[PDB]
């Protein structure tokens, strides 16, 4: 500490802290009930 | 040893049966059968 100035301990801030928002929201968009893919299923012949 | 990637005939075993337990002989024809479709596809109709 106090040579490396403040913010070089870790993973810089890349994305700015406002677009950081706009990836938030089409995240939790595109990933919420609006998905399509669906697994298993189960093969059966019946006449109803 | 011969190879053949052949599959839409045989014309590969000849010969003639000698004893009811031959097991070299020749290929004879089959019951002459029908169509018989059915497929499995997510409501299909009758064709009775």
């Amino acid at each position: 500490a106090n040579l490396d100035p403040a913010e070089f301990e870790n993973t810089p801030q890349l994305i700015e802290n406002s677009n950081m928002t706009r990836l938030q929201i089409a995240l939790k968009m595109l990933t919420g009930d609006m998905d399509d893919i669906v697994k298993g299923l189960i093969l059966h012949k019946r006449a109803c | 040893i011969t190879n053949a990637r052949t599959n839409n005939d045989e014309t590969h075993a000849t010969g003639p049966i000698e004893d009811l337990n031959s097991t070299s002989h020749g290929r004879e024809p089959e019951i002459e059968s029908f169509a018989d479709r059915a497929e499995l596809a997510m409501m299909i109709q009758g064709m009775t």
